[PDB]
């Protein structure tokens, strides 16, 4: 109770807006609230395929060669700039914790 | 000294530069309803056509029959030199959330 | 996925193709990221 | 100082699991890496050490990181302390991210308590009131105007 | 060992902010014995728009952190030289930040040259290249003009952002001042990863 009530005092105050930011009464505290705008009573667990694949087993199932247009290079070039980045970013955070 | 703090001017936003949601809030919807059954309690004067035994579903088939007579003014900033600039939305060109 | 960002601010901007905020483009990176995983050309060649 | 970093106690051996990308573009999880997590904390005598890696450096005070990293890694290591405390059924992160942000959003690290409140908010007197102590509080706002 | 540590990453961080050496740069050695003999180290370095940045390191045993007199006459001889100053870098060790006299003898040579920033920093901020931690996101500066349409955008004034130290270290690699944006580009365990634009504040020191 001593924990909940200092708690609940310093952050009653933070209240969304209507640009999904948190502010106290105009002073932002998120530009976005859990800087993905959603509920948390609105999220489902769901599995990323691309992230442990390797970059011939990603090029076996995404890449599309059916069409030999320039597009399916360009569609799959977006699956491993994603994948990279996905790696990269979480890999940061594996690295500060 | 001057105590009372000068009138505002309401600086209504063109419709085709709103930048709020064209859906309503769960929030909002719910303030609409409530006020509107209200509303029906004090005169009960609707244009809906089928008939309700309560205010409540009389407010509930207005909003989702999009025939309700409010307006949602979403007030998004006060200028210190007296505009209140707001927006508003018209409940019945508007997204219903789920209201179950 | 282009336009998936305006779910953050409405449909009269997407319309408009206004100018989107950076904050938001990073906002919809994971949907973004996903529709392109299940909705890719080798997932979607039985659907019309 | 006869030997070892001041500030630490103990400093033991644990293993830790990695992940890394090999040269076939596969990430792999690497369970053979051994780590020393000690008894204390300083980052700055720690990273005076040449046996051990500067930039990736962990500490669990926020001080700590406050100090030598910034505003933005202490609101990194803020999440990751409450995280640490909740255990495994712990909120959502939205809920950690919201006490990072209000803890940091002054740009240095302000509390829970009636001082960190004063130092956020100021202004609103009955807020502050409501909280710790109304006299005291009232005092101060009146004389303040 | 805070002395090996600041010989190479002193020079790294003249070179993250992207200025030119103007001497030649001397060997750890000799470099230890200027500290230890004439109590400091001077590095001079070129900016983009001409301006002069000096940084000096004063050495923990030196005469001009434990006398408020020689620090007053090194930095009153200093900034009346006839250089292009613009920022003075006074690299001390961590105790002599709570030296009320040293930091008095500071904020009086700052009241004195009002258009020179002078900044009087701990070891440890030199001691890392601070921008490639890991726990520390990606800070750039962004420009007035940039900052003026997003917060017209936002309907927003520059103190409703958060803000952020000028003395915070990434900010200090940056070269941040007070009035200025900074936007942080963030890891984020919900959406992947973030943007958030910060107000630089005054130095705390």
């Amino acid at each position: 109770g001593y924990a909940n009530r200092k708690a609940i005092f310093g952050l009653q105050s933070c209240i969304v807006d209507y640009y999904r930011r948190v502010s106290i009464d105009t002073r932002l505290v998120q530009q976005l609230y859990g800087e993905d705008g959603l509920d948390a009573r609105q999220l489902e667990t769901v599995r990323f395929e691309t992230i442990m694949l390797s970059d011939q087993e990603l090029e076996d199932k995404f890449k599309y060669t059916g069409i030999q247009s320039p597009l399916f290079e360009e569609e799959f070039s977006r699956l491993k700039k994603d994948r990279d980045k996905y790696r990269q970013i979480f890999l940061n955070v594996e690295n500060f914790n | 000294g001057f105590v009372q703090a000068s009138s505002q001017t309401l600086v209504i936003i063109p419709d085709n530069e709103r930048i709020t949601s064209n859906v309503l809030t769960t929030f909002e919807a719910t303030r609409l309803v409530a006020v509107r059954a209200q509303q029906l309690a004090i005169n009960g004067s609707t244009m809906l056509k089928k008939k309700y035994s309560s205010p409540i579903d009389i407010a509930k088939q207005e909003l989702f029959n999009r025939k309700i007579p409010l307006l949602v003014m979403r007030c998004i900033k006060v200028t210190p030199e007296g505009q209140k600039i707001v927006e508003i939305w018209n409940p019945r060109e508007m997204g219903i959330p789920l209201l179950d | 996925c282009k336009n998936l960002p305006y779910v953050f601010i409405n449909n009269i901007q997407e319309r408009l193709q206004t100018p989107i905020p950076v904050y938001l483009k990073r906002a919809a990176s994971l949907m973004r990221m996903l529709i392109r995983i299940e909705l890719a050309t080798v997932k979607t060649l039985n659907i019309t | 100082t006869i030997r070892g970093i001041p500030g630490i106690k103990n400093a033991n051996v644990v293993k830790l699991m990695r992940h890394r990308v090999d040269a076939q573009g596969k990430l792999v999880r690497l369970d053979n890496i051994y780590a020393i997590k000690t008894n204390g904390t300083n980052i700055f005598g720690a990273m005076l050490d040449d046996n051990i890696d500067p930039y990736t450096i962990v500490s669990s005070s926020i001080g700590d990181t406050m100090e030598l990293y910034g505003i933005e890694a202490a609101r990194q290591k803020i999440i990751s302390e409450i995280r640490t405390v909740m255990g495994d059924k712990g909120p959502n992160h939205r809920h950690l991210l919201m006490y990072a942000d209000l803890m940091t959003r002054t740009g240095q690290v302000t509390s829970l308590e009636k001082a960190g409140l004063n130092a956020r908010e100021p202004s609103n007197v009955l807020l502050r009131m409501a909280l710790s102590s109304p006299v005291q509080v009232l005092t101060d706002a009146a004389v303040d105007s | 060992m805070a002395m090996q540590k600041l010989f190479t990453y002193i020079y790294e961080f003249i070179e993250y902010r992207k200025m030119v050496l103007l001497e030649e740069k001397v060997p750890y050695d000799k470099f230890v014995q200027m500290v230890l003999n004439t109590g400091f180290f001077r590095i001079n370095a070129e900016t983009l728009n001409h301006g002069i940045v000096s940084v000096f390191i004063f050495g923990a045993n030196g005469k001009y952190v434990h006398h408020g007199g020689d620090m007053r006459t090194l930095l009153t001889n200093t900034l009346n030289e006839k250089k292009h100053y613009e920022e003075l870098i006074l690299i001390v060790d961590k105790p002599v930040l709570s030296k009320k006299n040293i930091l008095d003898i500071i904020v009086e040579q700052r009241a004195a040259n009002p258009t020179i920033v002078i900044n009087i920093y701990p070891y440890h901020l030199f001691c890392i290249n601070i921008p490639k931690v890991s726990a520390i996101p990606k800070h750039k500066l962004i420009t007035q003009e940039e900052a003026q349409e997003f917060l017209g955008r936002e309907y927003l004034q520059p103190q409703d952002l958060m803000q952020i130290s000028a003395s915070d270290p990434p900010v200090v690699w940056l070269g941040g001042r007070p009035g200025d944006f900074v936007q942080i580009e963030r890891p984020s365990e919900t959406a992947m990863h973030a943007v958030v634009i910060r107000f630089i504040t005054k130095s705390k020191i």
